[PDB]
């Protein structure tokens, strides 16, 4: 019992070695300490303090060394031995982390037993050449739509989610994952995810609610959870997207697609701004560092679709920001919408108003990430993404002209809408969405009025199985839609429309 | 079963200072002294192989 | 020893030198003897060679350069117990209310480390309350937090008092207010005011412990009142298994206190003029506050935006561990409805169909799309006129009208005020009562007779009287 | 080193067991006895209510 | 049982928009209801009335 475990504790150490080096610290606190000594010094080593506390060696200096506190100030004390650990900072890698709950560390901080890897690779690496890459063409399903093909996202996109923050932003991330279970348990490798969910600046709180979520919902065991919350002390925060990275891409130079979410850009921003003021660095525009825009380039370049080379790997990547009240003058917003390309602009207006998820289609893009998607995911949605930036101008004045042609287009573009929704956490099959879309891409919704649209949805998946599910086997297989299966779609549709 | 898994938490507890009393009863005895010579002979080794 | 004498008085940072082999650690409690009192200093650095540099929680004026400091060897340690429940406390531990000491029971450091992930809440529990108003549009949830808003003097005061009421009857629990940066008439008030409805005595045990901060004692005794109060909360959680209802004051003055801590000690202000620690400082207070595996404190905060301004770094980060806002006003107060709870904005992100049931989710959203509708219809209706409603467009008025002044409902510690017994109304009763107006059982009780009522029986009772 | 010598005396020598039952009795709800109140519910006791009843009533008539 | 009182609480509601003294059965109607309610609420709060010994 409680004798056991300590008698087993007290075994297990011994902490009894032979040394190197070591210092005495020079005078310590504000998460930065400076060392006196340490002359064989390596440049990002990992040192270990006497209290127990480890850090990364930032500033190498001839007489003295400013390592970085990974951990509270409080149990860092003056006069206390600082000892090499002699490598370089890394952390465990391997698939002994897939449902282990860690740190940014690696340690298990509840964990789900003691951490077992295949290696150790340093946080910190540089991304592959221009020569190793290559451009996606698998789709990413998150099972909602509006990002379905409507706004499209593939396999190593770097493809953003903006918004203001708490407006479900952390939900529409879930679904990427959620949805991705049945491509997931494969027998294609090239289709499982392994995905990471990067929690920074958030409660502790809300992360055991979220792994206790994916333990219902039967996810857990594919994903990979890192923090550095905000009780966690600033440089922790700071190099927890980097340290996770780093086991990102360790399923991507295995060949195998993965995914990473780096929620928030902005809160690494903040860690980052703390940690650099308190080293005398004075601040630039918008009162945070001028060198944040280093930090996110590095970062996000690590995930990048691969060539047959490599394995024709992929580590894909949704970065979730928080912006400062739909402003996009703010630096840290337009620093990762540079570096990125596609959008995946979300409103707070439109979430509150009934349209969950609450995706806005006039600044949401893709430009390379518009080759993700395969035959049948061009047809349907076909040129929807064009006619509701024709519905934008023609409801700007709709406080000139009022004609049929303009009303039919505000109708049908309302319609299209509320068509949109679709049930958070139980993201719709895409398999599913794909003759729902086609429906309404086809102008099939001058029949449906807006309170019947959700009816409707359910009614006509029910009958289009039982009636005729080969539609339905040609496109899980095929994945790509020929003018017959199209016609035969736009038969029973009209069909279902009329009664 | 609230008040077991109480009992488990005190265990752990009482069971500690247990402990500090006995680094006080081992550096208050001569062993203060047997043990740092032993300290000396491990660290004798030690330090010829490096 | 360890012992040095003072080598500097640099404002409220007092510099203290100490001999070989005698060395402090970051956040141990420095005393300086004195016949004036004794001044706490927090050693908030190590500047090296046995020096320190510290923040003071009283004033630092008249110090010489040469007075002994002693290092108690760890952070100031504050009395708990049920012996510090009905005592205002400042933060060094010790009566400022003057009725003799405190009988120490056992004292606990004023820093600790949060809680383990385990021990962090991995599902909302719903934390009960007598107000049906607040349980409904904005659940208060026992790892949740609550951000008030509205006026000071408005209502907010007594809403505070009736809270406390709840949590007895509820729970067993009892609170802790703290306040910070506190104004130093209205602390008599509200001291006197506690009293007298009971939720504290003179006459032994009580409920709501007081922590106060005053403006005139230095930035560090502002920031760290805060730490010191929930301390209190967390010995009856962990080791009485009892639910524990913390207030705090206004979080704009735990900004501000931080910012000037940060500019004497020689760090540079961040964005918006302000402290370069906010977001981990807060952030180690409220993963202090959570539901753990014997009991919870559960906090309810009051949130004040410097000069109406939400785009601000500071209350962005508050936001971000609220879970619920409920939103006092001044327009639902002129109809002499209190609660002043404004329904509209009264929001939370743990309103949903899987948390409080789908039922619930369900009837607190009719009631909400009601009020509404209701708000728009009025809008046209005053420009137009009166006599544009159809029968349709009237039951929607109708039905909002009704709960409009269901809302109203009479306070325990506001029992004088009202003439009328405070009510309670569990959580389940919540729910049935607005069934209730949604079957139309309750569409042609007198709408003059919703005035200050309780749950769904009582107000059969008004009804008979209003027409009698 | 010093505490492997030191752990295992102190073990063998400073056993902790169980705490006594009048301890738990005390910190612990002192368990609920069988709830009963005898008497299941009671309306319209004699036959006094059905005469009321059969004399007051009479409602067939514009 | 239960369904028998539903159909006769409907079949008086026809036979009161007729004949002038159906016009309290209903109030009775809706009495029994009230009590009946009460009775299925009772009997969907009733579970099995064990305490658990295997694991706890």
């Amino acid at each position: 019992e409680v004798s056991s475990i300590l008698e087993e504790r007290i075994k297990g150490v011994s902490d009894e070695a032979n040394l190197n080096e070591t210092g005495r610290v020079l005078a310590v606190g504000d998460g930065i300490a400076r060392v006196f000594g340490l002359n064989n010094i390596q440049a990002e080593e990992l040192v270990e303090f006497s209290s127990g506390v480890k850090g990364m060696a930032l500033n190498l200096e001839p007489g003295q060394v400013g390592i970085v506190l990974f951990g509270s100030d409080r149990l860092v004390k003056e006069g206390e031995l600082v000892k090499r650990t002699g490598n370089i900072v890394d952390v465990p890698v391997g698939p002994g982390l897939l449902g282990r709950v860690v740190d940014a560390l690696g340690n298990p901080i509840d964990g789900k037993g003691p951490i077992d890897a295949a290696g150790r690779s340093r946080a910190q690496v540089k991304a592959p050449g221009i020569l190793p890459r290559r451009s996606v063409h698998e789709p990413v399903q998150t099972g909602l739509k509006a990002v379905d093909a409507l706004v499209p996202i593939g396999r190593g996109q770097r493809e953003l989610i903006i918004g203001d923050r708490q407006t479900g932003k952390t939900a529409v991330a879930l679904d990427t994952i959620l949805n991705q279970k049945r491509w997931n348990n494969g027998s294609d490798e090239s289709k499982k995810l392994y995905c990471v969910y990067v929690a920074v600046g958030q409660k502790r709180s809300t992360v055991a609610q979220l792994v206790q979520t994916l333990e219902q919902h039967d996810a857990m065991k594919y994903s990979i959870i890192v923090a550095a919350t905000a009780s966690e002390a600033a440089p922790l925060q700071y190099l927890a997207p980097f340290t996770a990275a780093s086991i990102g891409e360790w399923f991507r130079d295995n060949g195998k697609h993965a995914l990473i979410v780096y929620d928030d850009l902005s809160k690494q921003a903040v860690a980052y701004r703390q940690l650099s003021l308190l080293l005398r660095r004075p601040p630039g525009r918008e009162a945070y560092p001028g060198d944040v825009f280093y930090l996110h380039s590095r970062l996000l370049e690590r995930a990048a679709k691969l060539s047959e080379k490599e394995g024709s790997g992929s580590l894909t990547a949704l970065p979730v920001i928080e912006t400062q009240g739909g402003d996009v003058s703010a630096y840290i917003p337009t620093n990762v919408i540079s570096i990125t390309d596609g959008q995946i602009f979300l409103e707070a207006e439109l979430f509150y108003k009934g349209i969950r998820p609450a995706i806005n289609v006039g600044l949401s893009v893709s430009r390379v990430g518009s080759a993700a998607q395969v035959k049948a995911l061009k047809q349907v949605a076909g040129s929807l993404k064009l006619f509701l930036a024709q519905y934008r101008e023609v409801a700007a004045f709709a406080q000139s002209d009022l004609d049929a042609s303009t009303k039919q287009t505000l109708v049908r573009g309302e319609r299209l809408t509320q068509l949109l929704k679709q049930n958070q956490y139980s993201p719709l099959a895409t398999e599913e969405q794909v003759p729902l879309i086609y429906a309404g891409v086809n102008g099939h919704l001058d029949g449906i009025e807006l309170s019947r649209i959700g009816e409707f949805e359910s009614s006509f998946l029910s009958y289009l199985k039982s009636n005729h599910n080969e539609l339905l086997t040609e496109i899980r297989e095929k994945g790509e839609l020929s003018k017959e299966l199209l016609a035969s779609l736009k038969s029973a549709t009209e069909s279902f429309v009329a009664t | 079963v609230r008040y077991e898994a109480s009992l488990r938490q005190l265990e752990q507890r009482q069971l500690a200072k247990s402990v500090i009393s006995r680094v006080q009863s081992e550096l208050g005895n001569p062993k203060f002294q047997e043990k740092v010579l032993q300290q000396s002979i491990s660290e004798i080794e030690q330090l010829l192989s490096k | 020893p360890i012992t040095g004498k003072v080598t500097a008085v640099i404002g409220a940072i007092v510099d203290v030198h100490f001999e070989q082999s005698e060395l402090p650690a970051i956040l141990n409690a420095l005393e300086i003897k004195t016949p004036q009192g004794k001044l706490v200093l927090e050693v908030a650095q190590h500047l090296g060679e046995n020096t320190v540099r510290t923040i003071a929680m009283d004033g630092t004026e008249g110090l010489v350069r040469g007075e002994k400091v002693l290092d108690t060897g760890g952070p100031i340690s504050v009395p708990v117990g049920r012996e510090t429940l009905g005592r205002i406390i400042n933060v060094i531990g010790e009566p400022i209310d003057e009725r003799g000491p405190i009988k120490s029971k056992l004292r606990k450091p004023i820093h600790a480390d949060p809680p383990s992930f385990a021990e962090q809440s991995t599902s909302a529990e719903i934390l009960e309350t007598g107000i049906k108003v607040v349980d409904l549009l904005a659940p208060y949830a026992r790892g949740g937090k609550i951000g008030l808003f509205g006026g000071a003097g408005v209502g907010k005061t007594v809403f505070i008092q009736e809270l406390i009421n709840n949590i007895a009857k509820a729970h067993g629990g009892f609170s802790v207010f703290t306040g910070v940066g506190e104004r130093t008439r209205e602390g008599n008030d509200l001291y006197r005011e506690m009293k007298e409805t009971g939720v504290i005595n003179l006459e032994g045990e009580s409920k709501v412990a007081l922590v106060f901060g005053q403006m005139n004692e230095p930035p560090g005794a502002r920031a760290r009142v805060a730490l010191t109060g929930l301390t209190i909360a967390e010995y009856f959680r962990d080791e009485e298994g009892q639910d524990v209802l913390l207030f705090i004051d206004n979080i704009f003055r735990f900004t501000q206190a931080g910012s000037e801590v940060s500019a004497l000690l020689g760090r540079i202000p961040s964005a918006v003029g302000y402290q370069p620690t906010l977001a981990t400082d807060m952030g180690l207070l409220q993963e202090r506050i959570t539901t753990t595996k014997k009991g919870s404190v559960t906090s309810v905060q009051a949130v004040y935006v410097p000069a109406d301004d939400l785009t601000d770094p500071a209350p962005a980060t508050t936001f971000a561990h609220l879970d619920a806002t409920t939103v006092l006003s001044r327009g639902i107060s002129e109809l002499g409805i209190y609660p002043a709870v404004d329904p509209l904005d009264s929001k939370s992100r743990l309103l949903d169909a899987a948390v409080v049931g789908q039922e619930h989710y369900d009837v607190a959203s009719k009631v909400q799309e009601t009020l509404q509708t209701y708000k728009s219809l009025q809008d046209i209706i005053a420009i137009l006129g009166m006599d544009e409603l159809s029968e349709q467009d009237k039951l929607t008025v109708e039905r909002a009208r009704k709960i409009q002044r269901f809302l109203s409902q009479p306070f325990a510690v506001a029992e004088v005020f009202t003439g009328i017994p405070g009510k309670l109304v569990r959580l389940k009763d919540t729910v049935a009562s607005f069934k209730a107006v949604l079957e139309g059982k309750y569409d042609n009780i007198p709408e003059h007779a919703f005035y200050m009522v309780g749950g769904i029986e009582d107000v059969v009772a008004k009804a008979e009287k209003l027409a009698a | 080193n010093v505490i492997q010598d030191l752990y295992l005396r102190e073990l063998k020598d400073t056993k902790l067991a169980p705490s006594t039952l009048q301890d738990a009795e005390g910190n612990v709800k002192p368990w609920n006895p069988p709830q009963k109140p005898n008497l299941p519910e009671l309306e319209l006791q004699g036959p006094e209510a059905l005469k009321a009843y059969t004399e007051q009533n009479v409602e067939t008539a514009h | 049982a239960k369904s028998a009182a539903n159909k006769l609480d409907w079949a008086k509601v026809i036979s009161s928009l007729r004949i002038t003294g159906s016009t309290a059965t209903q109030l009775s109607s809706f009495k029994k209801r009230n009590d009946e309610a009460r009775r299925q609420l009772l009997e969907l709060q009733s579970q099995p009335t064990e305490v658990d010994f295997s694991h706890y």
